[PDB]
């Protein structure tokens, strides 16, 4: 049964919206720089505890990652258009894989001191936050565990346990000891660059960040009225088996997951545009990844089959990364557009591109034909998995809880207005998605005009009730302002 | 006087005006073991959840 | 769809086996001794290094979780009947739920480090031993992570993703950081003891331990000709949500699980002869256990409803302690008999056993009726899983891989069958299981005899090929005998 | 000689005489490391995939 992604959030390396990593993307721009090599998330010290009523106290010693994810749902669910209010006691499920504790190490070198480091409540607190009756768990597969968490999410909504699923990933470097130990361990690049798939490949860069989808079942959603932004056929999850090292993954269970799980999705060869690489930049996996690749989808191709990796750009974000791949792969989905691949100057020699029918996607290009695409999480001890997603078949009111809060808000929604998206938004359905898309906030400001261009001086001038009767299609709206301030152990 | 006092202190804020009475007790982040330490600070100069805003506590000093 | 239990393993303080923890229940004992309080396993530092092809270096710095893992998991393949070898390239699935890196905390204050210090690892090194193809992840739900996980891999059979699964968790307490801790939060019992439903409960005890179980799907078990241990009818897994607090339990989300769960395995009310509590013996967590209970399945019935708590013996294991409360209810479903609940004089004044149908077993009796049980392990965090099971509808050839191990191999055989359990099984039933339930060695010792007492003197004296055309029903025979040697990191 | 020493210090092993020239190197507990290690400190005095065996080796010295 397919699945329909209804909304999407990610915070990534000068990156802070889909949006914004559209723009890095596109642009080719690459985010790894110095340490303050690697991506980094420009400060993990601030939070709006006041938002989500938390005390200054218990966000102190709270993990950084618990309160992104928390961020991140948020956006998530104001994205897709459904008032998180609505979703109280209802059968909504989270799964969130994390497999880092950088802020427990740290710390170790009170009373909610235990509860601010335990991995579970990364998830937990959601459903104390929305309400929701669904299952709760936290998923550790390596590097695949967001894509592992997906899975089981779209699993569950298949079987009915879930009505509306939130399927995602975090990863926050923050301790130095995880750094020591990965270097120690040897794989690290000299250079802090991510060579997926080229001869120059010695290692990969890290890096970090988060990212959180949407999950609904199709009938519903469509039943719902809501816009899909991609539709997951199938999911497949397994593991290397008898390989060679626990280390060294094993060509032939890639070969047989993609088999299986292009069986189940339904799409033969020639069907699809673009697959998502791990692209970890190792000179052992990518020849592996592209060997199977070209036994399972390169052959019988009248043309070479693009691909890709995410890791160039920001870096590999270990058990967030899988995520974050998808994600690239629904934007690819929305803009029927495809981004170019940094670090690729000449064919790796143990790869050979020409017999495997593949070729690297080095410049924008339009998507042309449905469109069809692949993504690939492959953990360090075994897990492999891969998710197939296809392409879908007048006054306005603003809310905050702070005076501050509404001026940004007001600003964030003027730039917004501003910019050629929200000047392909007509006025009467951004109103529309205003008064009934987004919550109702205690402090509330109204504005009237008659164009854009008076709506939007005056929401600049002021940035420094049943309104559906009144009232089109639901169109996105910029999410909350969030008002961050520092919290840290001392 | 005594609830902008003698409670920022307790939920860990810097000055006294950030608090705001017109939010319930929970949503401020207060569990059993803050509801039973204001109770023992306010009691020097289960009441919490008889009145679980804070204006409420305000008038009955 | 129904899934049937094939075979178990569990090491638990004072018992090493389901025969001692049998023997320990049975008794009225209590495993929960001062600090060599709480429960411990007598010793964590030895493993058999040699078995699995693990070098000393690298098994220094290993989790000895995932040592304790893979060994019971060879345990449960040995006791079902099922060689290992067999299972090569095979889609079978691991799923343990770990949530405690003590391990970790000690050794931060190599390249084996990584791979050693990793929670993934613990199952995936199974697949890696095992060979097999099947998904293999790590669950983080708090002290339910062992329920949930048995879910998750029910839930996996029944879609036919993997053919055998195991299910189970593991919890072991090493480093100091974590006591202390736990006595900061302040839930530690003053006396070290388990109060389950009691007017004296004060908190909880600690214990450290571990379990698994083999899942199949009941239609391959008959077809297989295995002999089933249990029937699990359904299981389901949800969240408190809108809880009074983050740490409070909530009573509807309890009582609507326990109704949809016995929905879903389709017994009624006054067919259920015992439930596994929770049994954390605090004053708040019992009352609402009780309530929810009595609302659920005490109304409606002509008796009492007979619980207890398996945290009475040996303490609480946390995120294992579920499936072993699990194993309790199979060894009640296996020799038709209740075993006494310790720490119980009086009722506990909050909680109003008669009005609320439910009575304590204290007391060694017979189970008249199928008989059916229910276990339910709640997280902390609010994550809360019920599953409802019900009971299931002359050479002698010896191997291992050292003469010391064939030496305890014979005299943990011959021991065996001085016990009743081995008389009960005939001299042909047991060659029979030794020659193909067994696998093969290296170092192989062959005996003959003509009765009994002739094959034991001689197994006792030496203890200091197709056979399946010369020979049945298959029989329980002793595990394999490890030899432990020290392995610490310093 | 080469072989029972030069090799358990490698593994970790006290004893030279725990070592058994039956077994693979793989089914000793050697990945690419500790092969690379081994072939450089027997090379003062790809090879083992060659010969995974450690009888095999010891016919050659
Ligand atoms: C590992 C695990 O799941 N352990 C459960 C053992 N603990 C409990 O059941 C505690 C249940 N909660 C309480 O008793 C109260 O919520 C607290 C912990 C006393 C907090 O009360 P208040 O300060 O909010
Ligand atoms: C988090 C995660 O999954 N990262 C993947 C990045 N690492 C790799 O892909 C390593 C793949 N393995 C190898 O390159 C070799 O197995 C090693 C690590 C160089 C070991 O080789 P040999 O000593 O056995």
């Amino acid at each position: 049964e397919p699945i329909a992604v209804i909304g999407l959030s990610c915070r990534l390396p000068k990156a802070s919206g889909p949006q914004e990593l559209w723009q890095l993307l596109d642009d080719g721009a690459s985010a790894v720089t110095r340490v303050p090599w690697g991506g980094f998330l420009d400060r993990v010290d601030t939070f709006d505890a006041g938002f989500f009523g938390i005390s200054p106290r218990e966000a102190a010693a709270m993990d950084p990652q618990q309160r992104l994810v928390l961020e991140l749902s948020w956006e998530a669910l104001e994205g897709a258009g459904l008032v998180p209010a609505t979703l109280r006691d209802t059968g909504l499920g989270v799964f969130v894989g994390a497999a880092r504790d950088d802020y427990a190490t740290l710390y170790r070198r009170d009373h909610h001191a235990m509860t601010g480091l335990h991995r579970s409540l990364i998830a937990n607190r959601i459903s104390y936050a929305l309400g929701a009756h669904g299952p709760s768990m936290v998923v550790d597969t390596g590097c695949s565990s967001s894509l592992v968490a997906v899975h089981l999410a779209c699993e569950s909504l298949r079987r009915g346990e879930s009505d509306i699923a939130l399927a995602g990933g975090v990863n926050l470097n923050i301790a130095a000891e995880s750094a020591r130990e990965t270097a120690a361990f040897g794989g690290l690049s000299p250079d802090g660059q991510c060579f997926t798939f080229d001869a120059r490949a010695n290692g990969f860069v890290r890096g970090e960040g988060g990212g959180l989808v949407v999950l609904k079942t199709l009938r519903r959603a469509l039943a719902d009225g809501d816009l899909v932004h991609g539709v997951i056929l199938a999911s497949a999850v397994n593991n290397d088996g008898p390989s060679d090292t626990l280390t060294t993954p094993s060509r032939r269970a890639q070969e047989s997951l993609l088999t299986r799980v292009y069986r189940r999705a339904g799409v033969t060869p020639t069907e699809v545009g673009y697959v998502e690489l791990h692209g970890t930049g190792t000179k052992v996996g990518d020849p592996i990844e592209a060997a199977a690749l070209g036994a399972v989808l390169g052959t019988g191709r009248d043309t070479p089959l693009p691909v890709g990796s995410i890791k160039t750009n920001i870096g590999h974000l270990e058990g967030a990364a899988g995520i974050a791949g998808l994600i690239k792969a629904l934007l690819q989905l929305r803009r029927r557009r495809l981004v170019p691949s940094l670090n690729f100057s000449t064919p790796n020699p143990d790869i050979p591109l020409d017999a495997l029918n593949l070729r690297v996607q080095q410049e924008s290009a339009p998507w042309a034909t449905t469109l069809v695409a692949g993504v690939s999480s492959f953990g360090m001890g075994g897990t492999n998995c891969h998710v197939v997603v296809s392409a879908a078949p007048l006054p306005w009111v603003v809310s905050a809880r702070s005076p501050q809060a509404l001026r940004d808000q007001a600003g964030r929604l003027a730039a917004w207005a501003d910019s050629p998206a929200g000047r392909e938004a007509s006025p009467v359905d951004i109103g529309w998605s205003l008064a009934t898309s987004r919550t109702h906030f205690e402090y509330r400001a109204v504005v009237s005009g008659s164009d854009r261009d008076e709506l939007v001086a005056s929401l600049r001038a002021l940035a420094s009730v049943d309104w559906t009767a009144y009232f089109a299609a639901r169109v996105e709206l910029p999410t909350y302002a969030f008002q961050r301030s520092r919290h840290w152990l001392e | 006087e005594t609830v902008r006092q003698l409670t920022a202190h307790v939920l860990g804020l810097t000055a006294a005006a950030d608090v705001e009475m017109t939010r319930s007790f929970k949503d401020l982040g207060f569990d059993s073991l803050m509801s039973v330490e204001l109770r023992d600070r306010l009691c020097a100069a289960t009441l919490l959840y008889d009145h679980p805003s804070p204006a409420e506590t305000a008038e009955f000093v």
